[PDB]
């Protein structure tokens, strides 16, 4: 007794650990998977893009809101969106639904999210950086994209859309 | 000038009080937002009743922020310098340097009033994450600086209470509460260089007019090296005293000093070196690097495991000693009808589902479902808002009379019950409400119930925050009454203050000692977690410190 | 006395919970790819 019970417990310690981390590991092995499929395409691209945040929207990609959407590709269709102090820039943004959209995405101000409702498209905005995430989406209708990153007194209203046309 | 002989002969209890005391007042102040802030999420708006209370609140925003600042960095700093600091010193019943100790609490305090009148005086509604380009005043900058840096002076308060026990100890293997102390400060020093760097490079010269831009991805990047372990540094305090002192609470024995040991050496090893979990959805960072962090964030979950087990093992061995029954019979048969006891017990029920969690969280693929979502705050009211403050409202109880003298009457302690019963129902209840709100895609940090239409499938479970906001008000309400009752009262038994502190035994084996020898190589393990970070977060800082890109910034409130 | 019960019992809690969370949003994150 007592002496007893060390030994059970530091057994079955020994025990649990194995255990957990096996399950992490397979966990970890899920995750690669992931990373190996279509559905990674939502990271964001790793290599450095500046940009200056004080001439997005007169120089540059992102200044006329007219030319947002570009093929650059067979069915690839580069979207040059601009988050911006309570809204979405352009507004909405329309696609092609089955083609690659890559989304290069920069604010003119502070720290915006980019989240559009029912896809993985989750990405942080930052001012003086190109946010670059690569979706496909396979089902058409409006998608609503909501600001997920505290950005003022007009946060709440932050909204955008996208359309995808059948 | 000291009418208590106690606090002559003890003047670390005098020390330690003020550090509680200022920090459940902070603990009160932030969590009267936080009602409102759950009905606002069960898309109700009740923040002219407050406006109308509270005047000098100006949005939701600010009073976020004070909720996130006073709860989430106040509170939990100073309940961290008091038990990371007494409790080791009991234990060895030794002195702390008292003229650094003293300073270290003018510090914390000084430097909480310079920061909180920007706070109060909406001149910094930022949050508690203080994202550039948003830009706050600069006593808001100042004053966290000087609050943070108060626990420098405590980690070397600690530091030196171990060499100096050490040197009238040769050959002996560092006291358990002191060796979890020790890592547990040593961890914070390496893990406090983030926040130190940023503060030091832009923070502050920024905010005082020496440079107009900063970096938001470096800036960020800094914060969160820091901003991982921090939560940890919530943490630990709270697992201390449920290793330590909760055994004994319960009626039993720490079943095992070594796996305690080893769950703390995991902590001082891997919480620093995992902060861009925090960064999935950022830019400018490596995917490589992301995974790899994804990886030892898994890792960082380990200790919790074997503390989940160590733990468990020990309450079920308590129940039995107790007369426990069957498979469940030594839960009955544990101690309900004491506070101490049950607090950290509902705690560590609700930290299952908040681990979770924090384990989808960490998948890094998968934090692109729940990112910037009512879910993460779901997650960690789970983790800080309940395990940390559950066990720190419970050891009032025998930590308020073991500090004061004063005792606690049988209404108190039943007051007490209700407190923590709520409380921890009131939680969990809103625990439902934000992940289920938060996979139904509603963002946080967001006054919602602004914009009322905008989340109708969002229903149901928004009852669930309407609900909590309420039952948690009554408890808050309740806590206020009774920890005021306590710290009001004049009864005064000099003898309960002169108690030892109700450390609990601990079984040892014949295998610890070479276990526990190793791990007692604190300078190695100490130089092994700095190569870790520096092995983790050199590679991309050095990326990030090459291709500066500094912003102007901005105030948008 | 003997083996840990309860312990094992609250670990194998814990191990279900971090399973239907796990599982659960790994569901979703394809359903949304
Ligand atoms: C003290 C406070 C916190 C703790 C502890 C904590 C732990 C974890 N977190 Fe976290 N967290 C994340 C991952 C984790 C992981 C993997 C863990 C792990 O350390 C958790 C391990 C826990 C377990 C594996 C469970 C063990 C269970 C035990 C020990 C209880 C057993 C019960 C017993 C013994 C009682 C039985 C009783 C009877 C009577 C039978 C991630 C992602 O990777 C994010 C970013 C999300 C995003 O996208 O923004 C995140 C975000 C946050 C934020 C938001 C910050 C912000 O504002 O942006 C906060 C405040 C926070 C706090 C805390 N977090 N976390
Ligand atoms: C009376 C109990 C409490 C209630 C009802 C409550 C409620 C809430 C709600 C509804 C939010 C979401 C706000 C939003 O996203 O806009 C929140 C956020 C938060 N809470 Fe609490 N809370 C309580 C206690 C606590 C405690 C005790 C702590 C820490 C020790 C804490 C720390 C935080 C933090 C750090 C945030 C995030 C702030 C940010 O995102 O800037 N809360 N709380
Ligand atoms: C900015 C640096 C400030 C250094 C301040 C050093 C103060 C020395 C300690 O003062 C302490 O004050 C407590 C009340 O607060 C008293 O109860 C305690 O007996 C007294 O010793
Ligand atoms: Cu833009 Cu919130
Ligand atoms: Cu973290």
């Amino acid at each position: 007794d007592e002496h007893k019970a060390h030994k059970a417990i530091l057994a079955y310690e020994k025990g649990w650990l194995a255990f957990s981390l096996a399950m992490l590991f397979v966990f970890i092995a899920l995750i690669a998977y992931t990373l190996a499929t279509h559905t990674a395409g939502v990271i964001p691209a790793g290599k450095l893009e500046r940009v200056d945040p004080t001439t997005v929207r007169q120089e540059g990609p992102w200044a006329d809101p007219a030319q947002a959407v570009v093929q650059t590709g067979p069915n690839q269709y580069t979207v040059y969106v601009l988050a911006f102090a309570f809204g979405y820039q352009p507004n909405p943004i329309e696609v092609p639904q089955g083609a690659e959209i890559v989304f290069k995405i920069t604010s003119p101000d502070v720290i915006h999210g980019f989240h559009v409702e029912g896809t993985n498209i989750n990405v942080e905005v930052l001012p003086g950086e190109v946010s670059t995430v690569r979706y496909t989406f396979k089902r058409p209708g409006e998608y609503r994209i909501i600001c997920n990153q505290y950005c003022g007194l007009g946060h709440q209203n932050m909204f955008g859309t996208i359309v995808v046309k059948e | 000038s000291e009418i208590s002989r106690v606090y002559e002969a003890y003047p670390e209890k005098k020390a330690t009080l003020y550090f509680l005391v200022l920090g459940f007042l902070a603990l009160i102040v932030g969590s009267l937002f936080g009602p409102f802030q759950a009905l606002n999420y069960g898309n109700v708006d009740a923040y002219p009743l407050l406006k109308r209370l509270l005047p000098f609140v100006q949005s939701y925003y600010q009073g976020l922020t004070l909720h996130g600042v006073l709860n989430a960095i106040v509170f939990t700093q100073l309940f961290a310098q008091a038990i990371m600091v007494y409790l080791p010193a009991r234990e060895l019943n030794m002195r702390p340097n008292m003229g650094l100790m003293w300073l270290s609490w003018w510090m914390a305090f000084i430097g909480l009033v310079v920061a909180a009148l920007p706070l109060l005086a909406n001149e910094a509604t930022v949050l508690y994450t203080f994202y550039p380009p948003l830009k706050g005043h600069w006593a808001f900058y100042l004053g966290a600086s000087v609050f943070v840096l108060s626990t420098w002076v405590s980690i070397y308060i600690v530091l030196d209470l171990w060499r100096r026990w050490k040197a009238a100890n040769p050959g002996k293997v560092t006291p358990l509460v002191t060796y979890m102390a020790v890592v547990f400060w040593l961890m914070w020093f390496l893990a406090s260089l983030g926040l130190v760097l940023e503060a030091v490079l832009f923070l502050l010269p920024w905010s005082f007019g020496l440079v107009e831009g900063v970096d938001p991805l470096v800036a960020r990047t800094l914060f969160w090296w820091t901003g991982h372990p921090i939560v940890y540094f919530w943490l630990l305090p709270a697992y201390a005293i449920i290793y330590t002192i909760l055994p004994k609470q319960a009626g039993g024995k720490l079943v095992s000093d070594p796996m305690a040991r080893l769950a703390f050496l995991l902590f001082l090893l891997l919480s620093t070196p995992v902060g861009f979990h925090h960064q999935f959805a950022d830019p400018g960072i490596d995917p490589t690097w992301k995974m790899i962090h994804s990886v030892l964030t898994l890792f960082v979950a380990v200790p919790s495991l074997m503390t989940a087990f160590t733990v468990a093992a020990s309450l079920e061995f308590a129940g039995r000693l107790r007369g426990g029954r069957g498979l469940f019979g030594w839960i009955r048969a544990l101690p309900w009808d004491n506070p101490a006891f049950v607090a950290p017990v509902l705690g560590l029920l609700g930290f299952i589902p908040g681990g979770a969690g924090g384990i989808v969280n960490a998948s890094f693929t998968l934090d692109y479902v729940v990112h910037n979502t009512a879910w993460v705050p779901g997650h960690f009211h789970l983790q800080v808002a309940s395990l940390v403050t559950l066990t720190a409202m419970g050891s009032l109880y025998w930590l308020l009379p073991n500090l004061t003298g004063k005792p606690i009457s049988d209404a108190q302690r039943r007051l007490g019950l209700a407190v923590v019963w709520l409380w921890f129902l009131g939680m969990m209840i809103m625990a439902v409400g934000l992940h289920w709100a938060g996979l139904l895609n509603v963002p946080r940090r967001a006054y919602i119930a602004q914009v009322p239409d905008a989340y109708p499938h969002a229903a149901v479970p928004m009852v669930f925050n309407v609900l909590a906001g309420i039952v948690l008000l009554v408890a808050l309400l309740l806590f206020i009454y009774g920890l005021f009752s306590v710290l009001l009262s004049r009864e005064r038994k000099p003898e309960l203050a002169e108690a030892p502190l109700p450390f609990a035994e601990v079984i040892s084996g014949p295998e610890d000692r070479r276990l526990v020898l190793a791990m007692d190589r604190i300078g190695f393990w100490f130089a092994v977690a700095a190569i870790l970070v520096v092995l983790a977060y050199g590679p991309t800082l050095v990326q990030l410190f090459g291709h500066l890109n500094p912003v102007p910034g901005w105030r948008l409130w | 006395e003997e083996k840990p019960k309860g312990a094992l019992a609250v670990i194998l809690v814990l191990t279900l919970t971090i399973l239907v969370f796990w599982l659960g949003v790994y569901a979703v994150f394809f359903a949304r790819g």
